Order: structure tokens, then C-alpha cells, then sequence
């Protein structure tokens, strides 16, 4: 199983490695060449997960059989049966093993600084250059640095 | 009566 | 399924009527 | 089942470049070559979700058999016996494994700026030309940059 | 079963390329050449639904048997038993799988703009050229862009 | 099964093809060559509904056999029991599977544009040269436009 | 299955051409060569329906057996039992597989006009050359329109 | 099966020859050669019925035994059974599978127009030539129209 450790750890820099290139493929024409860098961390989940869900609709029974009894006197009794068919739903899910559970990506733009709006626009350009996913965990810095 | 239901206990 | 084959069979009853 | 997951990455990639030579044949004639660029990032879902639903209909039973004791004398004795006949639908769903979730598009034009009108209608084209769903959570960014 | 999956991206794809075709077919008599660009999105639900349905009517039995004893005396005694025989209706039915769930066109015509009356017009063609089906979700956007 | 759903796909194109073919057929002597386009659009469900319907005559029943007990003394008791034939239709049905849900058919004709007498005697002529049904959700267009 | 509806497209495009050919055979004589253009559609069903019928005859019943008690005393007492047998006839009908559901005829006649009553002459002449059957919803255009 | 719907098209169209054929033979003589055209439509029905009737006679039943009790003191007792023998007829029929279920015949006569006298014993001779069955649902046009 430690050789399927090793293929996952394969999978998590071959998506690293995907990612970057995006990075460059749309960053390269815009900054140029040498003037950013960037780096990507993923996290991926390889759990096993595997669910089994019985659903029922309480507010919609349909009365298959019925027994009503109701004799009075004074005394009064009322006696009842009753069967009910309910709305059934049963749903069998399967998860896949490998799932993204967390996105890091930090880009670093080379000064001569950048204007806030330029750093807003290219961060704007990276979600969906990325696919950023907040709601995930996901998580995007924009930084304009000097480089040496 | 239908004891038709998978849960019929009703039964009578 | 149990539905479906219920309707098979009466429509076999059609055929031998 | 790595390999399967290998499979997975690449179907997620073939669906990008597809979906980037889509954004490509569109935008080529309008803006030209080099005045524009482009990325997809597209998330699939690869669960095996499979349902099974059993709906009845509790507003329309039809009477199958029925008993009704009605004496008097006062005493008033109502005895009643019912049995019912429902509208039975049992529908069985297989979902298709791998379906996009959610789809991120973010396209940066090259300035010299862009007016507002031939941004929003440039936004208008891409809505179709890469088949845009808000519902589904899916992204569209159209940003006017200054390309290096 | 990805192999699968592959091929049902291929049949999305042709799809797409159909109308496509059919679109320029429309077109390029009435626009010219290069004087239009339009490109097609095609999304198709590839679920395996299978559903039985087993419906009555409620409002037209037909008594089979009937049982009707009244005595009186003061005392009224009204025992009644009745059997009925009702309508069955029983269908069974199986989608087919892969089916357009949304489709999705825009088409941008070169400026020298063009009036509101003839965009209409090329709309009102284009619907039944794809075959529009705004009930299904389709969205058809025709615009008037500049060309560079 | 994809091979299955590649030939109907084949077979819809196949429709197209032919009505496009009665329609070329009709307006050619009429308008002329090269003074019309038309496109037609074709979609076909492809269901494999198998349904069987019981059904009954409440109206008409015939009495197969009788008790009636009525004595008096007052005390009076009605008791009565009776047996009954229904008339009894069992029909089972097969849908063909490939069926035309919905036709668009859309017409432009060349200006120089076209009086309204002459478009409608147009469309009256293709409702029939294509077998309009309005019904069925179909939908026919014909326009005059201004070819380039 | 897919070459039996291909073959059922085929049988519908025989109907069709026959149909033609007999509106030729009509036509050809009383209007002359190219002095009129005309289409046929015709659109057939090919379910498998298959039905069962058993009817009785509830107004003539003949009596088999029969017991009738009927003793006084005040007190009477009337019992009464009765067996009948009736008419009963069951018929098993099997429907043709392809029968044509709708068609659809529209000739269009050139002009140099055509008075009214001829107009109505030849759709005469039509209804019974075609077997046009408005019950069946069948529909039948003739014009006069303008060759080019 | 398919091969049989084309066979039973093929009868359809051999009997509308042969229609044809005799209105020829008829009219031939009698108007000349060219002076007249007509188009035979024959729809054929292709069921399976195949009926079972039983058929009692209420009228005149034969007592096979009879019991009859009648005892008096007042008191008057009449019990009374009876046994029935009734005819029984059971017909089983099975119908031909191909019926002319309707046929419409339309003839057109060249003017030089026809007096009304004339135009009806033509119309009486095909009445009789053809086998003009109006209870069936047939049709038999006769028009006096003018050839090109």
C-alpha cells in the first residue's frame, strides 16, 4: 500500500505542476518573463467514502387500509387502525477516492511597486485562471515583492 | 384489511 | 421489476385470451 | 484505481483545452491574435450515485374493498373497514460519474482601456460560447489589463 | 467505464459541431463570409432512468360483488359489504440515456452596427435553425460586436 | 449502448436531411436558386414506454347470480346479495421508440422584400410540405430577410 | 432495433413517393408540366397495441336455476335465489403495426391566377386521388401562388 | 414484420391498379382516349379479430326438474324450485386480415363542360364498375374540369 502513498504523492505534484503551468500560460503575456513567481500548494483527500441514505416524506401518507370504530351511548368510544405507504427513497453514493480538499496558490510580482487596482485585476484574472473555491478552504495571496 | 404494508401490524 | 412483471403477465393473459 | 484516477486528471484537462479552443474560436476574430488571454479551470464530479425512489399519491386512492356497519337505537354505533389502491411510481436513477460541478472562465484583454459596453457584450458572447450556468456556481471574469 | 465517459464527451462534441454546421449553412448565405463568428455549448444527461408507474381511477368503479342487509324495528340496522373492480393502468418506461439537457448559442455579427429589426430577424431564423427551446433552458444570445 | 445513441443521432441527422431535401423540392420552381435558406431541426425521443391498461364498464354490470331475502312482521329486513359481470378490455401497448417530439423549421427568403400575402401562401404551402403540427409543439418560421 | 426504425423511415418515404406519384398521374394531365409543384407527408404509427375484449349482454339474461320461498301468516317472508347466464362474446383484436396516423397534402399551382371554383375542382379531384380523410386529421392545402 | 408491412403495401397498391384498370376498361368507350383522368385511393385494414359469442334464448327456457311445495292452514306456504335448459348457440369467427375499410375514386372529365345528366350516368355506371359501397365509408367524386 506504501507504493499507492507514493502514486498519490505523484498525483498531488502532477496537479501542483498542472496548476503552474496555467499560472504561467496566462501570467507570462501579462508581466512578462522574470518579472513574478508563483508557487501552488493541493491538498487532496484519498479517503474511502461510502454512504447509504434511506429517505422517507412524513408529511404525505397515503392510508392503504383503514379500521374505524365509533359507537356512542354518555359513552363514547373511538377506536382506529390505520396503515400508511410512505414515500421511499434510497440513494447509494460512492465518492471518489482523490478529491481537492484545500487550494493554496501565492504569486509574487516584482516591483519597478504595482497599484492596488493592477494587484485586484490580476487577482480577479487568477480566480478562474485557478478556480479559486473559498467555500473549500481555498486560499490566494497576491503580493507585490522586490526581488534581489 | 391488507397487512400489505412491509411494517402491517394493524393486522385485524 | 415486480410491477413490470405483473404488467407482462397481463398482457400474456390478453395474448392467451 | 490510481489509474483510474490518472484517467480522471485527464478528462478533467481534455475538457479545459476544449473549452479553451472554444474561447479561442471566438475570440480570435474579434480582438485578433495576442490581444487577449484565456483560461478554464473545470471541477468534475466522479461520485456513483445511484437512487431509487418509490412515490405514491395519497389525494387520489381508489377503494378496493370496503365494510360499513351503521346500527342505531340514542346508541350509534359506526363500525368501517377500508382497503385502498394508490398510484405507485418506482423510478431507479443512475447518475453518469463524471459530471462538471462547476466551471471557472476569467478572460483578461490586452489595453490600448476597454469600454464598459464592448466588455459586458464581450461577456454576452462567452455566455453561450462556453455554455455559462450561475445555477450550477459556475465563474465568468472578463477584466481589461495592461499586458507587459 | 471512463472509456465511456470519453465517448459520451465525444458525442457532446460532434453535437456541438452539427449545429455548428448548421448554423454556418444558415448564415453564411445571408452574412457573408467572416462576417459573423458563433460558437455552440451543448450540455447532455447521461442518467439511467427506469421508471414503473401504476395508476387507477378512483372515480369509476365497478362493483364486483355487493352484500346489503337493513333491518329495522327504533332500531335501523345498515350492514353493507362491496368489492369493486377498478381501472389499472400499468407503464413501464425506460429513457433514453444521453439527452440535450441545455443548449446554449451566441452569435456576434461584424459591425459595418446592424438595427434592432434585423438582429431580430436573424434571431427569429436561428430559432429553427438549432431548434430553440427556451422550456428546456436553451439561451440563444445574438450580438453586434467589432470586429478587429 | 453509445453506438446506439451515435445511430439515432444518425437517424435525427437522417430526418434533416430528408425534410430539408421536400423543402428544397417545393420552394426551388417557387422562389428560385439561391433566393431562399432554410434549416430544419428534428428531435426524437427515443422512450421504450410498454404500458397495459385494464379497464372496466361500471355502467353495465349483469347480474350472474341473486339472493334477496325480505321478510316483514313493524320489523322489517332487507337482506340481498348479488354477483356481477363487467364488461372487460385488457389492451397492451408498445410505443415505437423513435418518435419525432418536436420540429422547427425556419424559411428566410431574399428580399428584392416580400409582401405578407406571399409569405403566408408560403407558409400555408410548406404546412403540408412538411407536415406541420402545431400540437406536437412544432414551430415554422418564415422571414424575409436581406441576403449579403 | 435502430435498423427496424430505419426501415420504418424508409416505408414512410415509399408512402410519400407513391402518394407523389399519384398527384403526378393526376395533376400532370389537367395543369400541364411544371405548372404546379406539390409535397406529400404522412407521418405513421407503429405501436403494438393489442387488446382484449370481453362484453356481456346485461338486459337479456336467461334464468338457470332459480328458488323462490314465499310463505305468510302480518308476517311475510319472501326468499329468493336466482342463477342467470348471459351473452357473452370475447374478441382478441391485434392492430396493424404501421398505420398512417396523419397526412398531410399541399399543392401549389402557378400563377398565368386561378379562379376560385377551378381551386375547389381540383382539391375535389384531390380528396379521392390522395383518400383524404379529415377525421383522421388528415389536411389538404391548394394555392395559387407565383413561380419564379 | 416489416417485410409484411411492405407486402401489405403492395397489396394496397395491387388493388388500386386493379380499380384502376376497371374504370379504364369502362371509361375507355365510352368518353375516349385522354378525355378523362381518375386516381383510386384503397386503405386496407390488417387486424387479427378473432371473436368467441355465446348466445342464450330468455325466452324460451325448458324445465329440466321442478320442485314445488304449497301447503296452507291463514298460513300459506309456496316454495318452489326449478331447473332450466336454455339454447345455447357458440359461435367462433375469425375475420380475413386485409378489408377494404374505405375507397375513394375521383374522376375528371375534359370539358369540350358536360351537362349534369351525363355527369351522373357516368357516376351511376362507376356505381357498380368500382362496387361504390357509401355504408362502408367510400367516396366517388365526378368533376367536369378543364385540361391544360
Amino acid at each position: 500500500a506504501s507504493a499507492a502513498r507514493r502514486k498519490e504523492q505523484e498525483l498531488e505534484r502532477s496537479q501542483e505542476q498542472a496548476l503552474r503551468e496555467k499560472i504561467d500560460s496566462v501570467l507570462l503575456p501579462i508581466l512578462g518573463y522574470g518579472n513574478y513567481t508563483a508557487q501552488v500548494d493541493i491538498q487532496m483527500d484519498f479517503s474511502a467514502v461510502e454512504q447509504t441514505r434511506k429517505r422517507f416524506d412524513p408529511n404525505t401518507p397515503a392510508t392503504r387500509s383503514e379500521y374505524a370504530l365509533e359507537d356512542y351511548n354518555g359513552s363514547v368510544r373511538k377506536e382506529s387502525t390505520r396503515n400508511f405507504e410512505l414515500d421511499t427513497t434510497i440513494s447509494h453514493e460512492r465518492k471518489q477516492t482523490g478529491t481537492v480538499a484545500r487550494q493554496t496558490v501565492s504569486v509574487a510580482i516584482k516591483d519597478r511597486p504595482m497599484s492596488e487596482s493592477e494587484i485586484n485585476a490580476i487577482r480577479q484574472v487568477l480566480i478562474g485562471t485557478v478556480g479559486f473555491d473559498q467555500g473549500r478552504g481555498d486560499l490566494l495571496n497576491v503580493l507585490s515583492v522586490k526581488f534581489a | 384489511g391488507l397487512s400489505r404494508t412491509d411494517g402491517r401490524h394493524i393486522p385485524a | 421489476v415486480d410491477g413490470i412483471q405483473a404488467e407482462m403477465r397481463a398482457m400474456m393473459v390478453e395474448a392467451t385470451n
